[PDB]
């Protein structure tokens, strides 16, 4: 069935900044029900009076829950590395970030983790039939 | 004496070179017997004070090598190809009067000063450069064989059947209109630099001079074009001022035409001719008359470069997985599916965009990934393979003007 | 099982800051089914304009709830001495924190204590199989 | 003293062992005299300090031993086969005309290969002083090389993932094919294992030395390898057994798994094998290699492998049997097989039930359709890891009692029969890229 | 857009005074949301009684926040090398600025800069339609 | 990964002016958020009527918030000994300063200094790729 | 704990000029979490052209906010005696003064009194280990 809201496939590609070492790319498992969230429009708007907006350059965010793997430091996932996150949706939909950044990294408990990763752009790959 | 006492060694040596850098560049051109080089033999120059000894005094390749060294302080790493005189070759002679000259290296070299023939056919590159890549290819002579030869080398350097090796030459023709238009050639893996009949300097040593420039100028930046009095300024040569022009300007026009790379001086004291366009010699495709695809020599450089930089990001995919068809990946597995490995590519072309493209016109026509058991008919199609296509577009640069002024 | 999430291990260790006198290790039982939560990445990021983080130094904190022991002051789980805290979980994870500090004290009934550490880094142990 | 007396016993050395063995590989070669290792007797070795004292120095064993070691940090045990120069002791001499007579330390044809450069012309740093005209072109070719033949006597019952032979003799080649051939007999436990050994020459020649030898993987080399051939062929051995180990899946390609770093060769223009047989070469079942960055003259680079592939080409009768082709094949169907006969072993003793098949309360036992779900239970758990997804799992996995795979009176009460049919995981291998810099 | 308030192209030249060197016109990006203010009368009237003002002679003025480029010494934007400043506005308006010179710098943490632009006149574009 | 702000070295050499001792180079960690700020220009150009400056000599300034070392005494980072401070940045930008003066001492509590230095001259390294 | 910052004994005698009496040293207590601030380089400098520096004479300053004994009386505190003020922080560092003088007493509710101590030199402990 098309009509089908979820994630098929998680990966994620760790680079160590101080030795240059790749990692991945890994597949992830998710935790619970709550769906990988995006935003990808590198502009933040503003209201103004009277229909008018000012225009001013911002980051594309994406908030990542995922299950940690248990052969990866968990400080990879908190900010001590850039991640290649890269998510599969059931309908075709494709999310590829790349050269991330890991924010504001929360406390997290070793099994499951959540990522408010940054970068300049998410590109998407709209499965066929577009515009 | 001083602190040089075991740690610290001290040199005053005031012939010195730097670093092994990188943009290699080759130029072939004769060498004297007095030089000490072997023949039909490629070797690195370091610096110039040990290229009289090498390439004897005097001799063609010599000075084009001096003259690399003048325009090119630093960014490139020099590859010289010296070739012994002919056996039947003729020598140049001159006669002044007021004192006779003759030219240092025998064949036709000697008489565009202001007579020898027969010039060396080695016809070597396959043995004597097999699988060394070079950026930027000189040749420091007016035979139509040697260019000829080349160009052919270069053509199978780019060659589909073997792996790629890029590359680019620079060639001269000296001579009236008729002569310098019956040399062209449709190949774009030279650039004709035409000169007049009544020019000055030395050919060898503005092609030389020219190629240097071009090679130092790119580099690493495989976009800029060797135009202006900014950009394309031979400070090196100097010739004397004058009145006559060396070409009439419908003269320039029709040599700008036809894929000629034309000089002009700076003034119009001694002055530094500079180069009026970067333009190759591309007239027509295979049948297509018109085709400005490689008119531009930055054109080449950039199909190079994508080219180069495309093969080395795909190496990541050298054996990982593909779960192509099959199902999705499990949990713990590191692999991918061809619908991820095409989002990266796109991911990979948008993010290129700005330095190699051109924004794009529609990212999901122009790139296009395709599993090879399906692009093939029916049966014909093979596991473990790919397929991918690629229509890039080329960034724009600036042109003409077109003032008109008009007072009131 | 080797898919079980929980403590299986906690060990405190007590140094008086003022008689330098060392208690320890003792070990320690949860008093709910929170587990301790972990923040390892010493370094912190800030989001910036188009992709861009500022990095600047912060601390590798842990919280950390426990039933106090009856043979350990109170005043030990509140920040007036020091802590060697050191957890294994089920899964074969052991977490490793030496010359400890307790940050926020929070007004415990006086048997379950919530600790909040704050140190200069934090060790993993990364069962075998990594990277 | 220092606080060391009683609880702490300190042992500084810069000489330790640490790992604890597993995924073992076995180094066979010839051997000096000085050595004090016992000809024609596996041993284990434990350090490098050591290798110079059982085999000497100098020899192919010990270079190679130092070698594996080199390329394998950690994560296997390395076991040595020593072995006595032949009798006939005809040493290769060499000749370094400048005039230097070298001589080869072991006898045979072992020490017809080796090559010696200068790094001459501008080099920057490596400018030569006004003349020193070096030559080398031989005098004298060695020959004459040992054929123990006695794998069935010194290595009985011990399974050797990774077997090491240091010899381009065509007869130790092939009889040590025919033993590990030999391992893999359906009247016997069996010792599943892989020979890695290399043969030097031209194109031509080299073709004629390979066979549908799948458990054999031959490294091409080329008449004009610098490198002295046994250093990669130990290295190579190396590289794959710590490579798969535990994960035996892992195709030993490119930059970042086909990696020979501890070797290093001369830089070079003349790329060696060209590429029109480069291509043969890898049609027939050839392990290619080339240099990491040909360019131009520089520094030297590590050599750079290919098509981690056996030479197998030939079905019984067929050609395309390709179910041998790759060699992660082979240890998948080896972990595999080894694996299913652990999984198996719980069956050993229990009590089944094929007439009656309804167990009473309290008996410890099952019936032959359990069995059967548990099995297939077992094959999807290693979906991933060992096969494919699957085709279709009802057909290709069967448990019949050999009651109703036998005629009337056949069969026998206890004894089972299982076929399977898996499929090895799936990866990729070229790209075909397609550019257009249409305007 | 249609009523868009901002920047989208900013582009310096700058211009040393003891070599004559010339590098640019280089892009360049806003490190936050603060907009370039402006100032181009070049008068200043001072209040006197009754009505009436007084005319003096002063400077067209320019603020301009930017973010530094790796490859331009940071001394430049400090006032050791002229300034040819040219930005373009999401409405369509252009203000160029030529010859110009930083009067008051601050000290900068190496990213981000504010310039303080003195010059005659500065010129303005006024999309189509004006008066 | 290249996107990053923030300093990765700090180096300060002591030289005190009475015995002519000198100390260091000694690392040093930062106290708090705040980096370290620059003025490399060594003019100033005070603004005049219609369009002219006047250049004037000056000094080279620096402001450099650090967590003082245990083992040198604090009267040292406040002006009875010179400085000698060298700052790598994340993206390879080195700031090198000798025969610095700390100017305006302020009083410090013990544990972090913040130091106005004044220097003739500063220099930048600009990793590669320049002007 | 040895990574404590902080103070934690400060001894006061006062010496009034008119009666000389001498009362101390007597233990005081920090009224709130500001700690007490110093300069302890005796020589002040100023800014001039080009990295000169004109050195003048100054004062070894303190700031001590301190809690009010009721057994003394608080015209002592606010500059009609001499304090001979010792305070020792949790690192071991001791700022020892002797005959200072409160140069500018401010409006205080009773109880707690903010020092601003002025001395011709203070001395430092810097606790083992030195330069």
């Amino acid at each position: 069935c098309n009509k089908q809201n979820g994630v098929k496939n998680i990966l994620i590609t760790f680079t160590d900044c101080d030795t240059q070492e790749v990692i991945g790319p890994i597949s992830h498992e998710q935790p619970d029900d709550t769906l990988p969230t995006y935003k990808n429009c590198a502009w933040t708007n503003t209201a103004l009076t009277n229909g008018y907006v000012q225009r001013s350059a911002s980051n594309a965010t994406m908030t990542l829950p995922v299950v940690r793997d248990l052969r990866v430091p968990l400080a990879f996932y908190q900010g001590c590395a850039q991640v290649d996150v890269q998510v599969e949706k059931f309908d075709g939909t494709v999310m590829t970030l790349t050269e991330g950044a890991v924010v504001e990294p929360e406390e997290s408990d070793g099994r499951s983790v959540t990522m408010n990763i940054v970068a300049s752009e998410i590109d998407e790959l709209l499965p066929p039939g577009s515009l | 004496d001083a602190l040089s006492d075991g740690f610290v060694r001290l040199c005053i040596d005031p012939s010195l070179n730097f670093f092994g850098e990188g943009c290699k560049i080759l130029v072939e051109g004769q060498m004297t017997d007095d030089g000490s080089a072997t023949p039909d033999a490629v070797t690195c120059v370091t610096s110039e004070l040990d290229i009289i000894e090498r390439f004897g005094q005097g001799s063609v390749l010599t000075e084009s090598l001096r003259k690399v060294f003048c325009t090119c302080k630093s960014g490139v790493s020099v590859y010289a190809l010296p070739r012994e005189d002919a056996a039947a070759g003729v020598k140049a002679v001159y006669t002044l009067t007021i004192i006779t000259l003759t030219a240092r290296n025998a064949g036709t070299i000697g008489n565009h000063l202001s007579a020898g023939s027969v010039n060396p056919t080695p016809n070597d590159y396959a043995t004597v450069v097999n699988e060394c890549c070079f950026a930027v290819y000189v040749l420091s002579s007016d035979d139509t064989d040697w260019q000829e030869n080349l160009r052919d080398w270069i053509r199978s350097a780019w060659d589909c059947s073997k792996p790629q090796c890029f590359g680019h030459g620079y060639v001269f023709n000296k001579g009236t209109l008729g002569q310098v238009l019956a040399d062209g050639d449709n190949s774009a893996e030279l650039s004709r630099l035409a000169l007049p009949t009544t020019y000055p300097v030395l050919p060898y040593l503005t092609n030389a001079a020219y190629g240097a420039l071009s090679a130092c100028s790119t580099c690493n930046n495989p976009e800029l074009n060797i135009q202006g009095q900014t950009f394309g300024l031979l400070s090196c040569i100097n010739m004397p001022e004058s009145c006559t022009p060396g070409w009439t300007f419908g003269e320039v026009t029709q040599l700008q035409a036809n894929g000629f790379v034309v000089s002009g001086p700076s003034t119009t004291n001694y002055t530094s001719p500079y180069i009026y366009n970067d333009v190759t010699n591309y007239l027509r495709d295979e049948k297509n008359r018109p085709n400005a695809t490689f008119r531009d020599a930055s054109s080449r450089r950039l199909a190079a470069a994508t080219g180069v930089a495309l093969a080395e990001f795909l190496q990541q995919f050298n054996g990982l997985a593909v779960f192509t068809k099959n199902t999705n990946i499990r949990t713990g597995i590191i692999g991918t599916n061809p619908r991820l490995m095409l989002g990266k590519i796109r991911k990979w072309a948008q993010d290129n965009v700005g330095t190699l493209f051109s924004e794009f016109d529609n990212i999901n026509e122009d790139i296009q990934l395709l599993t090879d058991f399906e692009v093939q008919p029916k049966c014909v199609g093979q596991p473990g393979i790919f397929h991918l296509n690629m229509r890039y577009r080329p960034p724009v640069r600036g042109a003409r003007i077109n003032v008109n002024m008009a007072p009131a």
